[PDB]
């Protein structure tokens, strides 16, 4: 993806209609600029995205310096389920009843980057 | 040797055109010992793009004939899918042909032959033995992709 992102979209779009790929992009996308994410995400329907911004958005979150598209597919559903857990659990629940919560989910995604770096990451 | 010798001497048509071809670094075997004397000091050699455009202009299915090749290339029922580094986008590209021959030639019941080759010094009776029971059929003469993973 490193190698089509300056001369040449390249993801393929039925993976960038999928949930695991959508939902983290649109984590990320609220998380880039450091926008509140207080308000609920994933209503189950692709945001206003391109594959070129996820892929960017990808490539730049991974950590790792020149990755072949499995690496981002394992990256995007480790997010995927972590993120999946977050939105069953219902510390957002009680962080919408209770309204001194917020602000872990910035803590959450970041030590997901940590653990992946652990996983989904050799060299 | 002996054979060429008996067809040559019993009887044979004097217009044919024999060419042998061997290695030339491995010349202290029998057969480019014994046929030395015909030896032609040319080497016969077609640039890159010529012979790519040979093999693309035979490969080119043409038109009303129902292929599976009408979603590569516009018509070119070989092509050969590979990379640098492994692990990129091959079998999804694979698949993506796959699902736009489910697109159009709607009601689509397409087969998508896996052939994976995964053994040292590559044995062609698998292949074969993987396509005898396939297209001996004539109910599949209906447009097929094969994909085989070497
Ligand atoms: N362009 C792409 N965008 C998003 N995901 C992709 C892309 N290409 C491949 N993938 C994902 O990568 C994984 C494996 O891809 P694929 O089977 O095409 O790789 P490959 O190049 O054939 O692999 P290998 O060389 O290991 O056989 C799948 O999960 C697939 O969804
Ligand atoms: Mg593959």
């Amino acid at each position: 993806p490193k190698e089509v992102i300056d001369m040449e979209p390249a993801m393929d779009p039925v993976e960038f209609c999928s949930e695991a790929f959508q939902r983290p992009y649109q984590y990320l996308k609220r998380f880039h600029q450091q926008q509140n994410l207080d308000t609920f995400q994933y209503e189950k329907g692709s945001v206003e995205g391109s594959p070129e911004e996820c892929l960017q958005h990808f490539l730049i979150y991974c950590g790792l310096i020149n990755p072949s598209w499995s690496e981002l597919r394992n990256f995007a559903w480790f997010l995927n389920c972590q993120l999946k857990d977050c939105e069953a659990s219902i510390f957002c629940k009680s962080a919408f009843t209770g309204d001194t919560l917020r602000g872990f989910k910035n803590f959450v995604v970041t030590f997901m980057i940590l653990m992946a770096r652990d996983f989904a990451t050799p060299t | 040797e002996e054979f060429f010798q008996s067809l040559c001497t019993r009887a044979h048509r004097e217009d044919y055109q024999l060419v042998i071809l061997c290695d030339a670094a491995r010349e202290h075997c029998y057969i480019p010992s014994t046929f030395s004397q015909y030896k032609v000091p040319l080497v016969p050699q077609a640039p890159l793009p010529n012979i790519q455009a040979y093999l693309q202009s035979h490969y080119q299915v043409p038109k009303r004939l129902l292929s599976a090749a009408t979603v590569f290339r516009d018509g070119l029922c070989v092509g050969i899918v590979t990379s640098e580094r492994a692990g990129v986008g091959k079998s999804l590209y694979v698949n993506t042909l796959h699902t736009k021959l489910k697109a159009k030639l709607r009601d689509e019941t397409v087969p998508l032959k896996i052939i994976r080759l995964t053994e040292p010094h590559l044995d062609e009776n698998q292949v074969l033995s993987a396509l005898l029971p396939f297209l001996k059929e004539k109910y599949q003469k209906m447009p097929v992709i094969f994909h085989i993973d070497i």
